RNA sequence: UCGGAAUGUCGCGCAUU
RNA sequence: ACGAGAACAUGCGCGACAUUCCGAA
């Protein structure tokens, strides 16, 4: 529910001003490359490629933080890059799981706001 | 009972098996027998000035059914509507018992011809919204939201329909608008 | 009197019918029993006789967790559909109903506390035909899917030895199915026999009126007596015969008409061990002895 | 005396198993398990020991009858399989759904068009726990009749349960856990199945 | 009765693509997810597919009735290789082909190389005024991938044994050069059939002399 | 039914690009090598077939050609619905030409944009579905001009800009099933 | 880097019921 | 001597057809 609170805030139609699919597309490309990743094994504890996968994630979200302003704002309000933190610290498939549903609503609330 | 159901019942698919007393048997086509029993409800409310309501329990079973079991669940139907303040429709399985005005405005008024006007103007759809709403996931919420993106209907009715799944006891209502519609569109 | 109670708890849907194949029961008479387990004693090569005379069975009963359910009494009550649509009552108010102070709201509360099974329909076909140029043809049978804390209790009333020849009846009709398909799936169940201190202690009462158990038919010299004041319901009991030695084909057993549980006699009487087999090789045994429970109106 | 033996295993459905009743398989009422109906594998591996004998007189001794003048009580008295509580968890666990939604096209000869059909299937690492009782009524006869419920269950490993199999959707396989004579005192550590 | 049991690997060609919905990989971003066996996670090629594919080869190779509209008119070897409907003229279907099922060896050497079984292979529509260019992703078995494949053959006639495997030799063999299911005319779906053993599992029925390519 | 299959070898005069998401161009995820899609030949030579003829004013649902070119590439009109006659296979990397490319220091794509380097073939693969006996030989001469069109025109990229050419020679003609001729 | 991000069609039918 | 007893919710069916990862720089 948070994810639809955040979208609402950060109505202006302009979202986290300006972000639009066409930006999200490259990082959440990725996103959902490593939530096929994670779907295909079967294990409680994430496999060491998702995590060194996560982490090259967190480098390209910082990058198009460098990109386009308004990703990096986007990035920042829904504390994105802090998720792919928590995750990582807590090296378990359903909290990891639980960002990519997290992700999803967030793309699915900004689609639904636009 | 005995000689306004002609009348009330007119211009219907309906067969009055028996009227007979405080009771009511009724067999038609399952849209013409939830219309007529609506109209009923509203022309028993004009006959009887309210002070007095009647509970219904409506059925919806294919032919060559047995007409034994037919019966059998449909007056179970109508026992849990009885069960509360009486004033109640059973409407196909036990869960969608709804009130009189709940089940004439809230969902076919409110919902179905909307719903429906909105898939005109535009039945998959359907269904693959009734699988995002039947399930309880927040997610599933996440995602009624998505497709409601996606749907290229008026974003109006989609925000309408958010807040309708967003709703208790409103979310049971949609559902059961949804299943009247998706009946109506088959073949 | 040994009166053990045994708990039925069904692995697999049960199918019962009272008129139908489609038709689907949650419990039978102790007829119904009494014939399953008549059959069990043929086909163990045990002792008719024994059986017949010595056991006084109950119709089987729903029972929950933390409740074992009686059929209502068929008492006057001095609001009423409620107790009308009301079936079973909780053994530990069971004599509370008797006495009074039972309201509408709350039999309409028992009623629905009652967390006995959930009825349904299974849609089959029969392919025998489409072999021999021909056609499919569907027919639908009713089931009761018991809850995981709920099944069929009944108490049985006998010698030690009967009671003994009714522990190894039932061990054997655990696997022997009991319902109208125990040969396609259905009626698989199993069964615990114990004695039970609750029903031992209600039946130890002896009130001024008798309240059947049991599908009864009195004796026509008993019934002359017992038939005063009596309000009761008097079910139609029909069946076909199941034996491959009655006849060259399946015929109806004779129509019989008996007491239902619940009915409320003054006098009590003693039931019988009915014959409804006409014509047939061997006599169909209908049981209709009495279990009674006495209480206080 | 009289004997029952049971025989009590799993069915493991090695492809999507579609047993009807969109186009929903039939279920558990209560639970709504994926459930394989006794009725179901009663009648086919009859229909399968039938085509593989020749009704004969060892499938109405199997299987039952009614014929006039030849009423054979059902020594096949063959339960419902349940979704077992193993596969159970084994589904818990991946947040596996027990049935899946497979859609079909059918191309016509004319026009070319195909009727899109979503057909239920229970996914395939589903395990049914399964529980026949055999009625010993001839002790003579037993050892043929197990021989001809071994036969069915080879076949039916080869072939299919309730559903278009012949388009994949059906396949099973059997494991029998134990035979044991729960009724009486004929011996069946001999008999077995498979 | 007898059954002769084909047991082989099917290899995918150029990538292998069977459409069906259900939990799409790379979420929002593909139109057209390949069937996966949900308890794998697994592309399969489901025997529905084999089967549809190879009888409409066949019905080709065959003869088409003229102005056909079900199924059932088909060429009385069709009727009775996939089986029959025709209201009170029913023939049971001989071929059982079942799901091919996703190979060990094909997994084991795909978990080797990194491998991800499947491809999102980008196209795109361009219009034939506007030129306007329209993307689209479908997913795509990798050609590399194997699938275990096993169909049941029912002996019902045994003088008709030949010509049935004859006809299926001959729906193999279109179904080898044709492609399975998906935009193959595209180039989605060119496979291959190898073969590892034709036995008769149950039965005494001479399989030696029987092969189907 | 009969089916001509005929395997050829294209011959790429300048470097080529139908890279998926410049972006690399697309490469087999097996084999790892650059692969030419299917979808891309037969899309370019139905354009090429298209724009050739005669057409009409506005083809809105791209399913509105001559008869010719819709019979060899298929329709999707509504109840008029005919299979394409012509399947076309996604032509992967020569087994020569890679072997040629480890002979030298040369890889098999560069950057100029990842284009496949020129000199590289790619073993194509085509199958023509006989339908009509009296029409297949009119159907074959369209593709040939499709080819020849073909080989003057491009194959995806940036065409106009000077890549992604492409000539076309086909091994064999033959038969692959069916009582067709292959030689005539 | 900028655009297009899929689109057009069927969407269960046919035996028994 | 269980409103019983015998009975596969089954038979046929390709998630398929048309589609340039491209327009230019
Ligand atoms: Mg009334």
């Amino acid at each position: 529910n948070f994810a639809r609170k955040v979208v609402e805030e950060n109505k202006r139609i302009v979202l986290f001003n300006g972000l639009t699919t066409s930006k999200l597309r490259n990082l959440l490309e990725l996103i959902n490359h490593v939530y096929t990743k994670v779907y295909n094994s079967d294990d409680t504890t994430l496999s060491e490629d998702v995590r060194d996968e996560l982490e090259y994630l967190k480098v390209k979200f910082a990058y198009e933080s460098g990109r386009e302003p308004a990703v990096r704002t986007f990035i920042e309000k829904t504390y994105v890059d802090k998720l792919v933190d928590v995750v990582l610290k807590k090296n378990t498939k359903k909290i990891f799981l639980d960002y990519c549903k997290y992700f999803e609503a967030l793309v699915a609330y900004a689609k639904f706001y636009r | 009972f005995k000689f306004e159901l002609s009348n009330i019942l007119k211009g219907a698919r309906i067969s009055v098996i028996y009227s007979g007393g405080d009771d009511l048997f009724l067999i038609g086509a399952w849209d013409d027998v939830i219309s007529k029993a609506l109209v009923l409800r509203k022309a028993f409310t004009r006959f009887s000035a309210g002070k007095l309501t009647f509970s219904a329990g409506i059925g919806m079973y294919p032919v060559k059914y047995p007409i034994s079991k037919m019966a059998s669940e449909t007056g179970v139907l109508e026992d849990l509507a009885k069960r509360g303040e009486k004033n109640q429709v059973a409407l196909w399985n036990d869960s969608k018992v709804f009130g009189w005005s709940q089940l004439e405005e809230q969902i076919l008024k409110e919902k179905m011809i909307p719903l429906q006007e909105a898939l005109t103007n535009s039945k998959s759809f359907l269904y693959k919204m009734l699988e995002l709403l039947r399930n309880e996931d927040q997610i599933n919420i996440a995602r009624l939201a998505y497709l409601l993106a996606r749907s290229s209907l008026s974003e109006e009715l989609t925000q309408s329909i958010f807040a309708w799944s967003q709703n208790k006891q409103q979310k049971v209502e949609l559902i059961t608008a949804i299943e009247y519609l998706v009946y109506q569109i088959r073949e | 009197l040994v009166v053990k109670l045994v708990k039925l708890t069904f692995k697999s849907p049960v199918h019962f019918g009272m008129k139908r194949l489609s038709d689907s029961n949650h419990t039978i008479a102790a007829d119904t029993l009494f014939s399953a387990l008549i059959i069990e004693a043929l086909q163990q090569q045990l002792e008719l006789s024994h059986l017949l005379n010595n056991l006084v069975i109950t119709d089987l009963f729903p029972y929950n967790k933390t409740s074992y359910f009686l059929p209502k009494p068929l008492i006057r009550i001095e609001g009423y559909k409620a107790f009308k649509k009301l079936t079973y009552i909780p053994v530990e108010n069971y004599s509370e109903y008797l006495r009074g102070e039972i309201d509408s709201l709350e039999a309409s509360k028992i009623a629905e506390s009652l967390n006995l099974g959930k009825a349904s329909l299974s849609t089959k076909v029969s392919l025998q035909a489409v072999d021999h140029n021909g056609e499919s043809e569907p027919y639908s049978v009713g089931n009761f899917t018991f809850y995981p804390e709920s099944g069929l209790y009944f108490l049985a009333k006998g010698n030690a030895d009967t009671i003994g020849q009714l522990e190894i009846l039932m061990h054997a009709l655990q696997y022997s199915g009991i319902g109208g398909k125990r040969s396609a799936g259905y009626g698989q169940f199993r069964c615990t026999i114990e004695d039970s201190g609750k029903f031992d202690s209600l039946l130890s009462q002896t009130g001024n009126i008798a309240i059947l158990l049991s599908s009864a038919m009195a004796s026509d010299e008993e019934l002359v007596d017992c038939l005063e004041d009596a309000r009761y319901l008097l079910k139609k009991r029909t069946g076909f015969v199941q034996s491959k030695t009655y006849a060259d084909q399946l015929v109806k057993k004779k129509d019989f008409y008996a007491f239902s549980a619940g009915s409320t006699f003054y006098q009590k009487f003693n039931g019988k061990i009915f014959d409804v087999s006409d014509n047939g090789r061997h006599s169909v045994y209908r049981y209709a002895k009495a279990f009674w429970l006495e209480g206080k109106i | 005396m009289y004997s029952k033996i049971r025989i009590v295993g799993k069915i493991d459905v090695l492809t999507g198993l579609h047993i009807g009743g969109a186009s929903p398989v039939v279920r558990d009422p209560y639970s709504r398990l994926p459930i394989i109906p006794g009725s179901s594998i009663k009648g086919k591996m009859r229909s399968l020991l039938a085509k593989h004998i020749g009704d004969a007189p060892e499938i109405l001794r199997l299987f039952g009858s009614s014929q006039k003048g030849a009423i054979q009580s059902s020594r096949l008295q063959i339960s419902d399989a349940f979704f077992s509580k193993a596969s159970q968890e084994e589904f818990d666990k991946k947040d596996l759904a027990y049935t899946e939604t497979k859609f079909e096209n059918t191309i016509s000869r004319l026009t070319a068009v195909a009727n899109p059909r979503q057909i239920e299937r229970v996914t395939r690492g589903a395990s049914f726990d399964f529980h026949i009782i055999y009625n010993v009524e001839n002790i003579n006869e037993v050892m043929a009749d197990f021989e001809n419920i071994k036969t069915a269950i080879h076949l039916l490993e080869n072939d299919y349960l309730g559903g278009g199999g012949t388009r994949g959707n059906g396949r099973i396989r059997f494991v029998i856990d134990s035979i044991d004579t729960v009724v009486g005192d004929f011996d069946s550590s001999n008999l077995s199945i498979k």
